[PDB]
């Protein structure tokens, strides 16, 4: 199957061409929506903390591939270790706030305090980047302050992506990259 | 990726063994390659990859090549007479700059790690050689070389092993 | 099986077995045990992106010896074998350049001797046979077998599937079926036995498939 | 949609649980992704 | 009832030859899929381990039943006794996953935690034996790891089995094997 | 054959074939010259009692190097080699398994070298070939032919049956076809032509049919 | 199925309860079983 391949028209041959027979395939795991669609530690470092889904790690499944897309667009759930009275802001808001209660503020009860919050920012969408580098007040979803927030964690829901970025793997040393797989105990 | 490089280079006319990989989504040649960054979120897979070689020489420049997929059982054979048994094909240039191959799932299990396991030494899955059957006036010559998923290629089982 | 003429004083029970160009008749058939189906799975999967193929001149007999059963040996005395094991001809041919493949067997196990002999032979073929304890040498039955007993049959005959966990194998590797032979009544040898008696196989790879032709030198 | 599988409905009203879109005037990827060529371009012997 | 027995096919006689009348039978609880539905101990040595169901006791009905047979399929559900979080992860993920959490991670609630787990490999169908010893890496469930492990379970859902392999009980000392039966206090 | 976009200054007239799981593309075709007929004889003769079968998977692609093509090889230079040659792979396997066996040849000749080159061959596989005299090499166009010329093509093809004086073969001591290609203009190199041309050749044994299963030892 | 004895439905979905199986294309000892011969073979008098 020979192209011209300056075109940038996409391509994609199949195992028929020499006698092969494609089969099925079941993508619901590499469906954008459903992978984000879970919890990811943010290192939260003091006892207020502004929500921003750019904090994710940059190599861990859900930061690695919401940097995956330029855009995005996301309601969050956000499920908090801390201690006293959580309070929840939106975007915008003076960040004097956050020590008002009649915000939405939860109570305490162990061990995490989980919330469902809505997309609150003045934008049509959020940006993974941005030529215009360090990205705007604006992007984010509101801050959090409780008298002690020992652990964060964020998920996005009803998330939407557009643009995509690159998404490196790890280098290997040698001609493949061999390491330590769940195993069964030898016995 | 072949050593810092995206593409191939016709060493000197004749049968020369161009590029010879490892079947895996770790594999250094993948490395830079979407599909691996993808892949490496995800323990298993089944499906068929696409190679796509564009050919940027000269004008004047003409060369034939061969690529095959040399399953597992064997050695990868460094000339195509030996090569010539496995599923294989080979093409010469023209008009057309490019020209893609699908790389067959055949496995003994219907799906397959893309993480590669301490314990193996050889590519669980065979390797694709290519090599360069003859050229003209096409020494030095680059032979850029990407990846593609194919139509039925799979991915699942999510995973998050990586740093933090 | 059956014969005809009426009764007599030798044997009937006459069956004719036929794989490839090859036949054996055997006038002292007890039937033929069929393994733990009468048809193999789906011979095109997944796995093998459906460049596999089938090839018939494999499927044909081949030969085998086993073992000499003698008076001394006794109870729970075995001589268990893998198959394939050394493979020749074009069978063989097959395992040194495709990759994968998948078959299953015709077995027919032979212990001529000759009718005033005591004594009983048990053949099964065992999935993933992996050394059994003198125990369980007892609950051998539950395997797909055949009774060897002079005062009644010279033939075992047992037709088995491929199975595995996987739809296609590395033979080089791993392979699912072994084919055992125990004693269970000591070889009697009486006034007219027969001294001892050789065991034999007459062996049929079934419905061999084959996918991801290797390179080659020769 | 995402990873939720819950068959009964929410307790809440949607209005709450979710923040409401708003209108103005299938995608893309999806679409580029079919518009592929897959045949061969030459003419074919045997 | 005489038979060729050499033939190997199966025979069953029954009272009525001599005049007795066969009666009904219920073996609900003779049912694969039921028996082995239920929970087993599996010891556990470290603060991780490979969930593998080769692991429960050869003399354990479970793995005594499960034994019986060569070939099996079956979906998981884990009642582990650990203390802070519990992480799970799918077969064939590099160890060192374990200690992430965006992966199935269940924070603690005492005593047990307890969970429903989808089978795995990469295999049609996982094995007892295997002649191609020991059995291989693939042959798991995943892994599970929690900063401490106390106790484990498991429990197969949705059990398959093919071809049958033998089960032993004990070997008698004497006539017959005699031993101590839940009796009513003598008084 | 043809190919579109428009004109341009490089090449087209595009052609895959296709033998097993093997393709050859080449996008400087010039069609391909059939035999000496479009089908076979009946495959199936009396002298084969019917005992014959055809192999699929011999019908592949294989590959074997000719020679290289210099300024200095002047007018009658002359390669030839009589097909299989030394033959490997499960074709190989095949010779060395059935007593005969008879096949036509799918031949792919090609010559790369570059458009800026002059000269001319002539490519044919001829029927019983026993050494041409130097006169007769002018009249060889009467076999199936073909030439490559570096102003026009890269690639000469020719498809061609079984011949003999028998339905079937003992390849081990009488091959029909000679596979020959032949200079009849001398290489020119020119400024920008290239200094020598590599010639190989892309081959599909064709119509398979083994008969007469010989014994075997390995 | 198994030991199971709820009578209402899971309340999550069976996609996510359990692994869903996919087919390619009742059985064995069970059919064996009943195939068991279970007459006498001879002539019976009385």
């Amino acid at each position: 199957t020979t192209t011209t391949g300056e075109s940038a028209d996409p391509v994609t041959t199949t195992v028929e061409n020499y006698g092969g027979e494609t089969q099925v395939q079941r993508r619901h795991h590499t469906d954008v929506a459903f992978v984000l669609d879970r919890f990811v530690k943010v290192t939260v470092s003091d006892n207020q903390h502004t929500l921003d889904v750019m904090q994710a790690h940059k190599d861990n499944i859900v930061g690695a591939l919401l940097r995956a897309a330029t855009y995005y667009f996301s309601d969050l759930e956000i499920a908090v270790t801390h201690t006293g009275k959580l309070t929840w802001v939106p975007n915008g808001a003076p960040v004097s706030a956050l020590n008002n209660t009649t915000n939405p503020t939860a109570y305490h009860k162990g061990p995490v305090t989980r919330l469902a919050l809505p997309y609150t920012a003045p934008h049509r969408v959020l940006a993974t980047a941005y030529t215009g580098a360090h990205l705007p007040t604006s992007f984010n979803f509101g801050a959090v302050k409780a008298e002690t927030i020992t652990e964060l964690l964020v998920r996005m829901k009803r998330a939407e992506l557009y643009c995509p970025r690159p998404i490196l793997p790890i280098q290997p040393t040698g001609d493949r990259h061999k390491q330590p797989l769940v195993a069964p105990a030898k016995q | 990726m072949f050593e810092n490089v995206p593409y191939v280079s016709t060493r000197t006319d004749g049968q020369r063994l161009l590029a010879k990989f490892d079947v895996s989504l770790a594999a250094k040649h993948m490395s830079n390659t979407y599909l691996a960054g993808l892949a490496q979120y995800y323990t298993q897979y089944t499906g068929t990859i696409n190679l796509h070689f564009m050919f940027t020489g000269p004008t004047d420049a003409k060369a034939r090549y061969m690529v095959a997929y040399v399953p597992p059982g064997m050695d990868a054979p460094d000339n195509p007479e030996e090569a010539a048994h496995c599923i294989h094909a080979e093409w010469d240039t023209g008009l057309n700059s490019k020209f893609t191959f699908s790389i067959p799932y055949i496995s003994a299990a219907d799906y397959t790690y893309t993480a590669s396991h301490e314990a193996e030494t050889t590519c669980v899955q065979g390797w694709v050689c290519v090599y360069q059957i003859t050229h003209g006036k096409a020494d030095a010559d680059a032979l850029v070389v990407s990846a593609s998923a194919g139509k039925d290629f799979e991915l699942r089982l999510p995973v998050d092993a990586r740093q933090q | 099986d059956k014969k005809t003429e009426e009764t007599t004083l030798l044997e009937d029970r006459i069956l004719t077995t036929r794989n490839g160009h090859t036949t054996s008749t055997t006038q002292s058939s007890v039937g033929v045990t069929f393994g733990y189906a009468t048809a193999e799975d789906s011979t095109s999967g997944p796995n093998t992106s459906a460049l596999e193929t089938r090839v018939h001149q494999a499927e044909r007999f081949f030969k085998m010896a086993l073992f000499d059963w003698v008076p001394s040996q006794n109870f729970g005395h075995m001589h268990k074998v893998v198959l394939p094991h050394e493979p020749k001809g074009v069978y063989g041919g097959l395992v040194k350049s495709y990759a994968y493949m998948r078959n299953g067997w015709d077995v027919e196990v032979t212990a001529v001797g000759n009718q005033f002999n005591g004594g009983c032979l048990l053949v099964a073929l065992v999935p993933e046979m992996g050394d059994i304890s003198d125990r369980e040498k007892y609950q051998l039955t539950l395997y797909p077998h055949q009774f060897i007993n002079p005062r009644t049959n010279m033939t075992a005959h047992i037709t088995v599937p491929y199975v595995g966990v996987n739809r296609y194998d590395q033979y080089k590797q791993h392979r699912p079926w072994t084919l055992v032979v125990m004693v269970v009544a000591p070889l009697t040898t009486n006034t007219a036995g027969a001294q001892q008696i050789k065991v034999y196989a007459n062996i049929a790879p079934t419905n061999v498939h084959v996918a991801g032709e290797l390179p080659s030198k020769e | 949609s995402g990873n939720t599988g819950s068959i009964i409905n929410n307790y809440y009203m949607q209005q709450y649980q979710n923040s409401m879109d708003t209108q103005l005037g299938n995608d893309w990827f999806s679409k580029l992704a079919s518009s592929a060529f897959s045949g061969l371009f030459g003419a074919l012997l045997a």
